[PDB]
């Protein structure tokens, strides 16, 4: 009984620790996703995971960076408590009906069963945190947020609580992207590496696979990333709906401006799950005892 | 940790033998474990290993004749050695080696990466 | 207590170069972020530039970037905006105004205090 609860309580404070750390980088992919976005613009003023922080920190201050971060540690309280520790529970009752998927297919389906509902309840959370890292007061739409609760209040008043989960369709299909490619792009490069005798079946041929499956994932979300920071942030009538953001986006901007964001994307996804993981482990250890 | 090498004897060319390396004190599943072997008067050479994945790897000279396996269970860890000739005579020697030393399949043949050795066990072939 | 006085301006030719100075009185100007807002007649306030509390930050309008530098003196407690290559579109008032955080904005109503402004003129 009680490990359930230690396993929530540790997803979610590991989850918080590395939103924390890896923060700044979030905002920055943001910036650079809806910098193709904003109207007008008469050149580009992010560039660089460093040169989009740095502009943010000389122009805008460094606390900007941070700008979202209430709602991205509710996101990781709500949301990634569910998502993470409530995955080997779903990975169980599958593991009980072993006889219905492969288990690279059971890794699949605990994982999307995991993410839908995390991403659900997630999404209020992700509206915010999004809006209150995209805006700006020397670009594009004029800031309509003093901060995380002002934002709920303010998005709750103007476009009702269904106005919260704005954008919830492109962020499920986000995160089943993100599984299933991760999970089968880890086990293909696993087996590529191991069955061609190319690297040891040890923790370094591991983590290499891991890696190259978290930079495929993040760059198969990357066109629904754009394409869901872009509606999420968008004010009401921008878009008349998400394939009509994307197809704007592919038409003004074309097909490279999906990709807006990959390095600071991928950088944040790798270092995020490495110190969420870490964190999780130890803290899951020490607190079972 | 302590390795006991058994199954050890005298085989007539062409006959089989199965040797078992058994761990002892804070052993732990996800060990590496590897098989070497020395000839009377030569240096000490590989013969297989088996990472704690359970992958198994073989050197060149007992490729195809010799098979590793490993029982989790029990943290045992077996060599079945068939159609043995007379330059297989030497003594036999387990190791395990802690998680992560191997990044190439070459690492295994390192005797340098293993961090436990058993006493090792004589196998003879007669010509 | 607090008052912002802009001088510099006149009546220049196109193509001509002018600084305009903004001396600050009652605060002290390293807290503040300045900005530079121009009024053409008969028009709202359009931004121009603005210059963080350290001058490490800076940012114009697409209509005068290139052309103009915005500057600030923390010590001399004054900000001063170089404009250059004045075209007979930047014939407007010129306005500094004081921004109680130390990062600029393009939104005038988000600054705290306000200058009197000087005209600038530049005949076709
Ligand atoms: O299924 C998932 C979901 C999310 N993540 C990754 O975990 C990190 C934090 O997960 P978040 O829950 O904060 O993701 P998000 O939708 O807010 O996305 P970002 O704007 O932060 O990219 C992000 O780097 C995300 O890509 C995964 O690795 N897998």
């Amino acid at each position: 009984h009680p490990t359930l609860g230690v396993q929530l309580f540790s997803a979610g404070i590991a989850a918080c620790l590395a939103d924390v750390i890896t923060f700044p980088l979030d905002t920055a992919k943001v910036r650079l996703q809806v910098q193709g976005e904003c109207p007008t613009s008469s050149v580009i003023r992010y560039k660089g995971v460093l040169g989009t922080i740095t502009a943010v920190v000389k122009t805008e201050g460094r606390m900007k960076l941070y700008s979202g971060l209430p709602a991205g540690l509710q996101r990781q309280i709500s949301s990634a408590s569910l998502r993470i520790g409530l995955y080997d529970t779903v990975q169980e009752f599958l593991t009980a009906g072993k006889e219905t998927a492969p288990s690279l297919g059971s890794k699949i389906l605990a994982g999307l069963t995991t993410g839908g509902v995390a991403v659900f309840i997630g999404q209020p959370t992700e509206v915010v945190k999004v809006r209150l890292q995209a805006q700006s007061h020397l670009h594009g739409i004029k800031p309509r947020y003093t901060g995380t609760y002002n934002a709920y209040r303010i998005i709750a008043t103007t476009e009702g609580l269904t106005g919260l989960w704005k954008g919830t369709t492109p962020n499920l299909m986000r995160s089943v992207i993100i599984n299933c490619t991760e999970l089968v792009t880890y086990d293909l490069m696993k087996e590529a590496f191991v069955k061609n005798n190319i690297l040891a079946d040890d923790v370094p041929c591991h983590l290499v696979s891991a890696l190259i499956a978290g930079f495929c994932a993040t760059a198969m979300s990357s066109p629904v990333d754009v394409v869901k920071t872009r509606f999420i942030n968008s004010p009401p009538g921008q878009y008349k709906s998400v394939p009509n953001c994307a197809m704007k986006v592919f038409t003004n901007e074309g097909p490279t401006a999906f990709f807006k964001g990959l390095v600071p994307s991928f950088l944040r996804l790798g270092s995020w799950n490495v110190i969420m993981f870490v964190c999780f482990e130890q803290l899951k250890r020490e607190l079972s005892k | 940790v302590q390795l006991v090498e058994s199954g050890g004897g005298l085989v007539q060319a062409g006959g089989s033998l199965r040797l078992s390396c058994a761990p002892s004190g804070r052993t732990s599943s996800t060990y590496t474990m590897g098989w070497f072997r020395q000839a009377p008067g030569k240096e000490r050479e590989f013969v297989a290993a088996i990472s704690w994945t359970g992958t198994p790897y073989y050197a060149d000279s007992v490729k195809g004749r010799f098979t590793i396996s490993r029982d989790n269970a029990k943290n045992t860890v077996y060599l079945q050695m068939n159609s043995l000739k007379p330059e297989d005579t030497a003594v036999y020697y387990c190791a395990a080696a802690r998680p992560g030393l191997f990044i190439f399949v070459s690492d295994y043949a390192r005797t340098a990466k293993y961090d436990y050795w058993g006493q090792g066990t004589q196998v003879t072939v007669p010509p | 207590q607090v008052q912002l006085v802009e001088s510099g301006g006149g009546l220049v030719q196109a193509g001509d170069s002018l600084r305009l100075s903004c001396a600050a009185s009652g605060l002290t100007l390293k807290n503040y972020a300045m900005g530079w807002f121009r009024q053409a007649p008969g028009k709202e306030h359009e931004f121009v530039a603005v210059i963080s509390w350290s001058g490490s930050g800076t940012s114009y309008a697409d209509s005068v970037e290139g052309r103009f530098t915005i500057s600030r003196d923390n010590a001399k407690n004054t900000a001063f905006l170089q404009m250059s290559s004045l075209k007979p579109e930047d014939t407007a008032v010129y306005y500094c105004a004081a921004r109680d955080g130390g990062y600029g904005s393009r939104w005038p109503d988000e600054y705290t205090y306000w200058g009197q402004g000087t005209q600038v003129t530049v005949p076709p």
